[PDB]
């Protein structure tokens, strides 16, 4: 019921420019800050900007601070991502997510829209180490993913489940709360600065990349991921 | 501002132990710099959250009670300077200054109120106070 | 006259070892923080050791631990470095440097008083900052605009400019990102936040041709200088 549609996708020349949209829907949008979160083709999660419920406050991740402008329209429920001095390096799926509180910090995405694409043709304090980057594993393992954060981040570490071509989903918030309709299966440890994702009983439809994210400070941050994939039969 | 230095001056005379036998412990709270005429409610919020957090049990445990009784004094001071001179994004900037008190919160009672920890706070208020009283 | 003045420098052989020392005058020696940093011929300066006041407290490279012991004598008002099992990699000059940090902000590990070094030839995530242009060439009246990037946020603006003429002792310019330290003149600007930095001269005078380098120190040790932008006279010829 809940949805976040994307739009505004498109094939941009560098230095162009081009606006993204984000409509809501099936949620009070006026009453929560909202994201706009990018993944480069091959690449992890990047936290890119964050405006608050009422839109008077914004931040930016500092590769695109001075060129990005983000803002809302609480009327027409709609967030907008203005894109300046376009680079090969903003080349990516777009995604908007729906932040849990009013302001950032402290906090979750969940929903995520389905993403937009841009292509152009032609930095935090606080380092995130996910462990593995990558893992085999077969179906009914337990499965052990972790986060160490270079400072103590509290409790303020979520967990993200991405498939392929798909836009990520909210497993854990905060360090170790399973969200709603997510398989008991999923559990969350961890506080200050080592945090552990832990899958009892793998099942199929769980082999996909996990990321987690700080949410203690701006720039919000994501872990480097780790894929979960089949193993050998052995 | 008079009020903005003698407030720092009587921080800086609480100060029990050197930030160098700390260096390892630098932490980072993330001070909602983006949230600051339209500033004064939020200065008003930052002072406040300043009082509260010396106001403690745990501060009076860790700092000298005459310093802290002049410190109170002149957030006083400040906060009725404050009250002499859009509601929604007025409420979600002192949203964003709570959420910074309630990570130094959070840190005192993780470090059990060390004194390091607490001297990572002070000259964290230090440097946030300058700031948001434009110093 | 207010000095730092190192001795103790000395060809060595790879395994051997010196002891360096630093004499400091014209100040109260015993009320400041001090520190070792060295650069290596081609190299970016690099910080190697600290020490607290009384002498109680002390930090060190990663790459010197367990090898060099930094001390003082503060009824000598002096500072030493016993350099043990030496290797290539230490050869460089060591400057004494004495901490412009105050307990008031815990400002630590940026200096404003240094020695002009002694030679140290050995015979045969960290903060990266970059620096741009590598080389500036101007004429006499013209400003410049130096630039210092860092690979992570800086924490409080701690971030330092410092000046460089040849055969002189490094100088403070800039602290916390926009302060000038006492006597430079209201030419030399700095200013930025977060990752980028800049220092501004709006016009250079023959002294001001010099390397300017820069160095953070918001971040737990170590603190980490950039590789230095020369400021050079365009020569008619
Ligand atoms: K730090």
């Amino acid at each position: 019921e809940v949805q976040l549609v994307e739009s505004g996708g498109g094939l941009v020349q560098p230095g162009g420019s081009l606006r993204l949209s984000c409509a809501a829907s099936g949620f009070t949008f006026s009453s929560h800050a909202m994201s706009w979160v990018r993944q480069p083709p091959g690449k992890g999660l990047e936290w890119v900007s964050s405006i608050s419920a009422a839109g008077g406050s914004t931040y930016y991740a500092a590769s695109v601070k001075g060129r990005f402008t983000i803002s809302r329209d609480n009327s027409n429920k709609t967030l907008y991502l203005q894109m300046n001095s376009l680079r090969a390096e903003d080349t990516a799926i777009y995604y908007c997510a729906k932040e849990s509180d009013r302001v950032t910090t402290l906090d979750w995405f969940d929903p995520w829209g389905q993403g937009t694409l841009v292509t152009v043709s032609s930095a935090s304090d606080i380092q995130m180490t996910q462990s593995p980057s990558s893992l085999s594993a077969s179906v009914g393992d337990r499965v052990t993913i972790t986060c160490r954060a270079s400072q103590s981040i509290s409790s303020y570490l979520n967990w993200y489940q991405q498939k392929p071509g798909q836009a990520p989903k909210l497993l854990i918030y905060a360090a170790s709360s399973l969200q709603t309709g997510v398989p008991s299966r999923f559990s969350g440890s961890g506080s200050g600065t080592d945090f552990t994702l832990t899958i009892s009983s793998l099942q199929p439809e769980d082999f996909a990349t996990y990321y987690c994210q700080q949410s203690y400070i701006t720039p919000l941050t994501f872990g480097g991921g780790t894929k979960v994939e089949i193993k050998g039969p052995f | 501002s008079l009020g903005s230095r003698r407030t720092l001056m009587l921080l800086a005379q609480m100060r029990r132990i050197s930030l160098f036998s700390c260096l390892k412990d630098r932490h980072d709270f993330g001070f909602p710099q983006e949230e600051f005429a339209e500033t004064i409610p939020v200065l008003h919020e930052m002072i406040q959250q300043i009082f509260n957090l010396f106001s403690t049990k745990d501060s009076s445990a860790a700092w000298d009670e005459t310093l802290l009784d002049k410190f109170y004094t002149e957030l006083y001071q400040q906060l009725n300077d404050l009250e002499a001179c859009t509601p929604l994004m007025k409420e979600d900037s002192i949203l964003a200054v709570r959420k910074y008190f309630q990570r130094i919160t959070l840190y005192l009672k993780e470090k059990k109120y060390s004194p390091c920890a607490w001297e990572v706070v002070r000259a964290e208020i230090m440097r946030s106070f300058s700031l948001s009283t434009n110093l | 006259e207010v000095q730092l003045v190192e001795s103790g420098g000395d060809l060595v052989q790879p395994g051997g070892s010196l002891r360096l020392s630093c004499a400091a005058s014209g100040f109260t020696f015993s009320g400041y923080a001090m520190a070792w940093v060295r650069q290596a011929p081609g190299k970016e300066m690099q910080w190697v050791s600290s020490i607290s006041d009384d002498g109680g407290t002390s930090y060190y490279a990663d790459s010197v631990e367990g090898r060099f012991t930094v001390s003082r004598d503060n009824s000598r008002s002096s500072l030493y470095l016993q350099i043990n099992n030496l290797r290539a990699g230490d050869t460089a000059v060591y400057h004494c440097a004495r901490d412009h940090g105050g307990n008031d902000y815990g400002d630590f590990g940026h200096f404003d008083l240094w020695g002009r070094g002694t030679l140290v030839t050995v015979s045969s995530s960290e903060i990266v900052l970059t620096q741009s242009p590598g080389t500036l060439s101007l004429s006499p009246g013209e400003g410049a605009t130096l630039s210092c990037r860092a690979s992570q946020r800086v924490s409080n603006n701690y971030l330092a400019w410092y000046q460089h003429r040849p055969g002189q002792a490094p100088r403070l310019l800039i602290y916390g990102a926009s302060s000038r330290a006492t006597g430079i003149p209201d030419r030399f600007r700095g200013s930025g936040s977060g990752t980028d930095f800049t220092l501004t001269i709006s016009r250079l005078e023959p002294e001001d041709f010099a390397v300017y380098f820069c160095q953070q120190y918001g971040s737990a040790p170590p603190w980490t200088f950039g590789q230095g932008t020369k400021v050079e006279i365009k020569g008619p010829f």
